[PDB]
């Protein structure tokens, strides 16, 4: 888990993070959906997994950079354990 | 406890400004939002911005002339709502809210009532209504007092500090010559009165006055 | 919730036309619609799924449309035994919701009333009872009057009516009209008769009988 | 064979509750759910609320008031609904239906009539309805039988054991000093009777009893 | 932004009846709705939230439902405590805004 | 397969499981369009691809739960049944 548990730790904070600036970013452009944390963090978990339904995203520029940080950071973080969780 | 405490008025010149508080206890976290609604008289609520403490960004309504900034000092855990160069139109009870992150208002503050008038602040006088000597008592007395010549609004009647809520009538004010008057009605048994003493306490929030009227039977 | 609106609620079609319910969704359901049919005093039934799935068992004469918002229920020749109420039901959101219904009705050709009139049984009498009954059977259209006459007058305390729907069997309306007395307010009477007046004769179809 | 049985009918004093039985036969699967439909005299159908057998959970219809709580018996695959503090708006016929998960009631109950009503449970009294001596008879004669003072609805009416189903008419009962009457109409071939026996059977489940009246002519 | 609209203003009902209170939303906002009561010269009261979620401390008699475009606020036997003035107020897009209010009259 | 079969055998475990647990979470949920085993079957085999449409997405707490234990469970099948049918 020095690489597996490693990550888990590292993304877990981004989701965290993220949802948080999310909400943070995205009050204040009327219309954004992205505006309340419980979501947020689902919005999140959609967007690092790289499912992202469309039920809700980003619709401002930093929002859009958050949203950049958490795919990057999450489309990583499940690569590093990826082979780990089969390996 | 209450969650937000917020001034009861403020009275303010035209043109002038003023600076309202929202004094927060309780549980305070990173995600709390807190929100200002303005409410005129006979009308709904209007939702004026919101600002996140922990960040200290301010959000607001873009349908509505902005009259206002706010601010949040972390450290007295208050937030603060500027409301500058205002007019007849800015009059109106101002309330704070509080929204955990997650879209509702919790909880609210009392609101605080802001007039703009050039006129005067102005205690007001607080006279007995005792029955007449002829008046024919029933299983039941009804006494009151009266509050006139106050300014500007509002003003806060209970009975026996308090203790004394059923079978009491408070009337709106009625505004004549840059003055307000009203008056207030207590029901309670009959025998109960004078033996039990019964006393009304009238706060008038703008003047920092708060007097009470003992309401004894006439001479 | 989805709100289903069925309209018209009635629906009158001639034997052996083709007939088309209607159903509207207040949004967009795909084709998550079924229909119910519901006859008099009996459950609904299963007619078609996911707005044109066939079910086993249901009539070829059956058919479903539509998707979206709109959809159509059809029956093609109508027959008696279709008589009866039918609703939409929607399951792509929750919850499920039903239409309010719509009723069929078949117009067919004018019926003249069969009537029969009934003496008390004497197992009624033995517990001072007496009631009289007279069947106003398989007419059309629904309108029709009755009228009661004791020893030739027109008698109208203690009668009670009742009314079936539309029979799914041929499409005809039948009347039942009561009178009850008590045994003795039965004794003193000699004739009793039920009279029918209905739109298929200017003359009442009248039966009677004698307590003796 | 019937997939969900349902008893009959139930009384219910105003303010008392009942529980509802539905018994399920036929194929079971972990992904069954069993609805209840309620439906008033002359009206349509209105969605109660479900559970799901394999693990217990209930929903309910949140646009009406909560009048029911669904459980449900693995073991002798049986569901159930408890109505309580019940009114006359309750009074009306509960259906139970099975949904394999797949969003169509498959099949549904026969249903259960719920009265709510202080009056008293009453079997009916059935005469029988055979023509006076004057009457002429056709190629057909029409034979009845007459359904009195029965209490609550519903009462089932078959002719000879339901072997006779063609020219039977029966008629809406009537409501009349808390006593319910009807009539049955059955029509057969004049020369068939009274050769061939007519009986006519009497149902009532609220009290659990079932009469048979043969129908024979005149003395 | 988001109209919420609160049709009829007021509503005239008779001791212990049922009353519902009608909250439309000019596009679909699932279950973001809340509901406030405000008594005559008091503050604003939450009582239902996401739709149709009590609040603790709300008698039983309050009840919500509805989602997307078309919400009500139940009551079951209304009582003299329940006059007050009732306000929806979506969560659903920013910003958050408030119905028109509905009066109940008894 | 030992790598290979055996990732095939976890997966369709949680599709099932999930599609399951979805519509038991989702019904009772107004608004839910994730309450039939049939199509919360095709939400699940989206979900663990990470295609994601968004024809249907979950809409409650414990509905996202399983999602998220669906997406974790199958972005991870998928990639030890990658380094394999690509080996």
């Amino acid at each position: 888990w020095r690489a597996a548990g490693a990550a888990t730790v590292l993304l877990v904070i981004v989701l965290l993070a993220g949802s948080y600036l999310a909400v943070l970013a995205e009050r204040g452009a009327p219309g954004a959906q992205l505006i309340t944390y419980p979501r947020a963090l689902w919005w999140s978990v959609e967007t690092a997994t790289t499912v992202g339904y469309g039920d809700l995203y980003p619709v401002t520029l930093w929002g859009r950079c958050v949203a950049v940080v958490v795919m990057v950071a999450g489309i990583t973080s499940f690569g590093l354990v990826t082979a780990a969780l089969a390996t | 406890q209450v969650q937000l405490q917020q001034p009861g008025a403020e009275l303010v010149k035209p043109g002038a400004s003023v600076k309202l508080s929202c004094k927060a206890s309780g549980y305070t976290f990173t995600s709390d939002w807190i929100h200002w609604v303005k409410q005129r008289p006979g009308h709904g609520l209007e939702w004026i911005g919101e600002i996140i403490p922990s960040y200290g960004r301010a959000n607001y309504n873009e349908k509505i002339q902005k009259k206002a900034t706010l601010t949040a000092d972390k450290s007295s855990s208050t937030a603060f709502m500027q409301l500058s160069s205002l007019t007849s139109e800015d009059s109106a009870v101002y309330y704070c809210a509080r929204e955990r992150g997650d879209g509702y208002f919790a909880v609210w503050g009392a609101g605080t009532t802001v007039t703009v008038s050039s006129a005067k602040t102005t205690p007001p006088s607080v006279y007995p209504l005792a029955p007449g000597s002829a008046a024919q008592t029933n299983s039941m007395v009804t006494l009151g007092c009266l509050v006139k010549g106050y300014f500007p609004e509002p003003v806060t009647v209970t009975w026996n500090s308090g203790s004394l809520s059923s079978g009491v009538h408070t009337f709106p004010a009625v505004l004549q010559s840059d003055l307000y008057t009203l008056s207030s009605s207590v029901t309670v048994p009959s025998s109960s009165w004078p033996s039990e003493t019964v006393t009304c306490n009238v706060a008038h929030p703008a003047s920092s006055t708060k007097v009470d009227k003992k309401i004894v039977p006439r001479d | 919730d989805i709100l289903l609106t069925q309209s018209p609620a009635i629906l009158s079609v001639s034997p052996g036309e083709r007939v088309s319910f209607s159903c509207r969704a207040s949004q967009s359901i795909g084709t998550d619609i079924h229909w119910y049919q519901q006859r008099t005093n009996g459950s609904p039934r299963l007619l078609i799924k996911y707005a044109s799935e066939s079910i086993s068992g249901i009539p070829s004469r059956f058919s479903g449309s539509g998707s979206g918002t709109d959809f159509t229920l059809s029956i093609n020749s109508v027959e008696s035994e279709d008589i009866a109420n039918y609703y939409c039901q929607q399951s792509n959101r929750w919850p499920f919701t039903f239409g309010s219904g719509t009723k069929l009705e078949i117009k067919r050709a004018d019926a003249a009333p069969t009537v029969s009139i009934f003496p008390p049984s004497s197992e009624q009498l033995t517990s001072g009872g007496a009631s009289v009954v007279c069947f106003l059977n398989n007419f059309y259209p629904k309108d029709i009057n009755v009228k009661w006459k004791i020893d030739g007058s027109e008698r109208q305390n203690g009668v009670l009516n009742s009314w079936t729907d539309q029979d799914s069997k041929d499409s005809t309306y039948s009347m039942s009209s009561t009178l009850t007395l008590t045994k003795d307010e039965y004794e003193r009477h000699n004739s009793y008769t039920c009279e029918a007046t209905h739109k298929t004769s200017t003359s009442p179809i009248v039966k009677s009988f004698n307590r003796n």
